[PDB]
RNA sequence: GAGACCGAUAGCGCACAAGUAGAGUGAUCGAAAGAUGAAAAGCACUUUGAAAAGAGGGUUAAAUAGCACGUGAAAUUGUUGAAAGGGAAGCGCUUGUGACCAGACUUGCGCCCGGCGGAUCAUCCGGUGUUCUCACCGGUGCACUCCGCCGGGCUCAGGCCAGCAUCGGUUCUGGCGGGGGGAUAAAGGCCCAGGGAAUGUGGCUCCUCCGGGAGUGUUAUAGCCCUGGGUGUAAUACCCUCGCCGGGACCGAGGACCGCGCUCUGCAAGGAUGCUGGCGUAAUGGUCACCAGCGACCCGUCUUGAAACACGGACCAAGGAGUCAAGGUUUUGCGCGAGUGUUUGGGUGUAAAACCCGCACGCGUAAUGAAAGUGAACGUAGGUGAGAGCUUCGGCGCAUCAUCGAC
RNA sequence: GACUAAUCGAACCAUCUAGUAGCUGGUUACCGCCGAAGUUUCCCUCAGGAUAGCAGUGUCGACCUUCAGUUUUAUGAGGUAAAGCGAAUGAACUUUAAAUAUGUAAGAAGCCCUUGUUACUUAACUGAACGUGGGCAUUCGAAUGUAUCGACACUAGUGGGCCAUUUUUGGUAAGCAGAACUGGCGAUGCGGGAUGAACCGAA
RNA sequence: CCCACCCAUACCCCGCCCUCAGGGUAGAAACGAUGCCCUGAGGAGUAGGCGGCCGUGGAGGUCAGUGACGAAGCCUAGGGC
C-alpha cells in the first residue's frame, strides 16, 4: 500500500538484503589499501609528461 | 507528456449477451461459473458462443449432425449451441444423444423416434462438467442471402 | 357516438353580436378579443373634493378578488434600505471587511454500588406450531434469579480550532567521521649534494642636490632559480565513494488477523498515533455585496489555409426548424423453422380491443438460356494443407480459408 | 416604352403553389469514449468527376501466425574525401578507404540433394519450370522493442490548403517561381519572445 | 568564463475522479454477481462516430402516493445534493 525506500528505511533494507547489517558491522566501504612502499613513477614517464 | 505512437485496444469481442432472455441469463451465469472453475476449454468457447448473436450461431439439421456423426464419433454427444433443425432428405435418423440450445418440434421427435436424447445445456453442463466425450457443432455461417450479396 | 389530438400566440380565420369589425372602385382581403366571487353580498353611512376619486367604515373565507376584476413572471419604472464610482462596465483565481445563514453539539453505551416497582428468571409438566430441534402459550419462581426506574461512582466513545511528543511517506537544507585515486596529486617546510644567474645582497670603486645613483662581481652583514635525493605511503586541493548527526516544509490514502522481515518479552516490519489546551458558538465553515493583488477582446455566422472585411444582434416573454409514409439495405432482439406469414375475408365478442378459422396467395425450398428447352452424388457428398473442440492419445476434425477434382 | 386607380419593357385579384434555387441566413440539454484530412491513381478541361489514403461503431476468427518510418551484418548507389606512388600505373592513379542519409536481403512458411516430364529453353538431360521422394530439431540461425493481430459489415468528414528547414531545377535590375521529403497549423490550451497565425520551451 | 537564485498545466511523490486492461468471488454464513474486492496504465481536441444520463406534454401498470390542516404555478442577499 506504500513504497517505502530501502535507502531511507533501514528495515526495508536488511528485508531486501540481508548482508546490510554485516556490511555496515565490518565496515565494507572503509577498506584500507593493502601495505608496502610505493615505487617511484619512472623518470621517463615525467619527461614524456612534461615534453613540450 | 508520453509519446503513444501505439493505442491501447479496447475489447472488440462481446462480453455479455445482448438478450433480454431471463433463462439465457440463468445459463450464462452458469456457464461462467464452469469457466471460471474449470479448465476445460470446451466450457469457455460454450461461453463464448451464448454470448452470440443469432446470425454467428446458424442452424445445424440433423443430417449436418450424422456426417459428424461418422468415424468413430457415434458415442459422443454432440453439442449446438444453435438451433438443431429436421432434415426430410435424410430418411433414417442414427442413435444420438444432442444438446443444443433449442429444437425444433420435428428434430426432436425425430431424435426420440430414433431412439437418441435430447437434452438442454444446463442438463449438459450436470452430465459433462468438463466436456468430456463431446462433439461441438457449427453451422455453415457463410450460407446467408447478405453474405452471399457481400 | 368516440380519441395515448389541441388547451385561447394552440386548436378551424372564428371557444366571444366572426366571415363580424375594418380595408379595397372592384374581383376580393380579413382581425383582435375567454376566467370577480359559492352567492353581487358589485361598498350602507360619515367626511374631504367642482368632479373623477380619496379617507374612514364595512361585504366576503379572502378586496393580498373592486365590473382596470383567478393566478399575476420577465423586460421596464417608483419609493425605501445598503453600497460603488479620477475617460466603460461585466467576468476568473484568492484573501479581507460588512451583512446574512446551513450544519454540528446538548450526551450515549457498558461495568460496580444503594434505593424502589413488578414477577413474561433457570428447570420441569401439558398443549400447539415448526426449519423436527427449535420456539410460543398455561402452571412452577418466592426473590444471592430476571425486567424497568431513580440516585452516586468509574471506563470507553463523543462537536470546532489548535499546541507538543513519537513515527511513516516525499522533499529542501546545514554540519561531522572515514575510505579510494592521480606524478600513490602537483606544491610547500626542514635537511643533503651539485649547478647557475640577475630586476646583483654585503663588500669595493666613482659621482652627488648628501637624498641617492653608476660600475664590478655570485652570499658575504639579504636572497632567488634549476637538477637529484631524504623526511614521505607528509599535508592539502580536485574527483569518486561508505556512513553519522542536526534544522524546516507538505502529506496520513487504508481499516480485525493473515505477508516479507528485524535490533525478536518486542519493533520505525503490507499507509498516524499518543498527550494536552481553549471554545462549544456564528468561533470554524458557507452565501451575498464591495474593495484589493494578479488574470481576462463581443457573441455567432461566412470565407479561405487562416485573419481581416462583411452580415445579424435595443430589451423581455411566448413560440420556432432532420418529421411521416412507401420501398430497399446492414446490424440487434424475438417466434417458428424447410418452411413461414391469423387480421382480403369469415367466425366470435364484455364490440374499432381481445380470441378463433381456412382456401388461395406472397416470399423461400433450383438454376440456366434471347428463346425453344434442359435441369444438379464416381467417391462414408471427394482429395490435399491448415484449423477450435474432443480423443481410446492411434487419431476424429466444426466454422472458415487456400488449392485440385466431380455435377 | 409613355399612360391604363400612388401598381407597367406588360395592371390588379384569387388559384395551380408549401413552384424551383446548386446561392444567403438559421437550425434548441449535459457528461463520457475515440478522432481526421488537401495531385495516390485514373479518366477533355472549366460552370468536372470518381478513387486511394487517413476515422468511428459493431462483430467474428486459434486476437493463430509475429511484426517494425530503428540499428547491425552482407551487398548495391554515392569511389566522393582521404593515404601512398621508399605498391604498380598516371575526379579521371590505385593496395586500402570517407561523412549524410539511401535500395535489397537476413529461415523449418527455410535450405539443399535425388527422380522423372517439359508443351520453356539449351549444341545437349543442359539450365530453368512443374511434379516426386529424401536429408537437415543439437541450438530455428543478428540487435532492440513488441495492450502494435487478421478478416468482414455498416457509417462519416476530407480528398489541386497556408508557413518553414533541407535537397533539387530554373530565374530577376531586385524581388522570385516549380518539384521531393519532413515538421507545424487549419483542430490547440500552457511558460517565455513587452505585443501577435508561422519563433523558443513544452503539449 | 564562473557562482547562486526565480517559475510552466513540462518532470518526480501523494490524494481524489473517470476510462481502459488484467485477476478473485457458490456442495453459496448468499448477491441492486447489472454487485463487491485486488492490481496497473492512461486523461487536449474542430469536422465526424458512438455510449450513458437529465428534462417536457400524453398513455398502461404500480406507490393501499401527496392535497382545502392548502395541489399546481410564481418570488426568494435562505439552504442541501
Amino acid at each position: 500500500v506504500q513504497k517505502k525506500n530501502p535507502l531511507r528505511n533501514k528495515q526495508i533494507m536488511l528485508r531486501l538484503n540481508p548482508y546490510a547489517s554485516t556490511f555496515a558491522k565490518e565496515k565494507l566501504g572503509e577498506v584500507k589499501a593493502e601495505e608496502g612502499k610505493p615505487p617511484k613513477v619512472p623518470a621517463s614517464f615525467k619527461e614524456l609528461l612534461h615534453e613540450a | 507528456g508520453i509519446d503513444l505512437r501505439w493505442k491501447h485496444v479496447r475489447s472488440s469481442h462481446r462480453k455479455a449477451p445482448k438478450s433480454d432472455n431471463v433463462y439465457l441469463k440463468l445459463l450464462v451465469k452458469l456457464y461462467r461459473f464452469l469457466a471460471r472453475r474449470t479448465e476445460a476449454p470446451f466450457n469457455k468457447v460454450v461461453l463464448r458462443r451464448l454470448f452470440m448473436s443469432r446470425i454467428n450461431r446458424p442452424p445445424v439439421s440433423l443430417s449436418r449432425i450424422a456426417r459428424n456423426l461418422k468415424n468413430g464419433n457415434e458415442k459422443k454427444t454432440v453439442v449446438v449451441v444453435a438451433t438443431v433443425t429436421d432434415d426430410n432428405r435424410l430418411l433414417q435418423v442414427p442413435k444420438m444423444e444432442v444438446a443444443a440450445l433449442r429444437f425444433t418440434a420435428k428434430a426432436r421427435a425425430r431424435i426420440e423416434a430414433a431412439g437418441g436424447r435430447t437434452l438442454t445445456l444446463d442438463q449438459l453442463a450436470l452430465e459433462k462438467p468438463t466436456g468430456a466425450n463431446t462433439l461441438l457443432l457449427r453451422g455453415p455461417k457463410n450460407a446467408r442471402e447478405a453474405v452471399k450479396h457481400f
